[PDB]
């Protein structure tokens, strides 16, 4: 078996609390965190 | 008075003094009462996650 790869890229500005970019799905969370 | 005053008239002297403190955080908690009631309002008639 061939050794893999380490890591891929690693975006400096995406996380997965404070997503980079924008949808309903990630307010629905945060929504029902509240409620 | 005499001259520059008007009659003389009994009163009842308060001796407490009230006055209104302008605080800070007053406002805050306002903020936080208005931003619940204003939350509500969004949660009620303007969630569409279900």
């Amino acid at each position: 078996m061939k050794k893999p790869m380490a890591k891929a890229y690693e975006h400096p500005y995406n996380s997965e609390h404070h997503p980079l970019n924008f949808s309903a799905v990630k307010i629905a969370e945060t929504f029902h965190d509240f409620i | 008075t005499y001259f520059y005053g008007g009659i003389l008239e009994f009163v009842y002297f308060d001796k407490s003094n009230p006055d209104m403190c302008i605080l800070v955080h007053t406002l805050w908690i306002h903020l936080l009462i208005l931003f619940l009631i204003f939350t509500g309002f969004v949660t009620i008639l303007f969630s569409f996650y279900g």
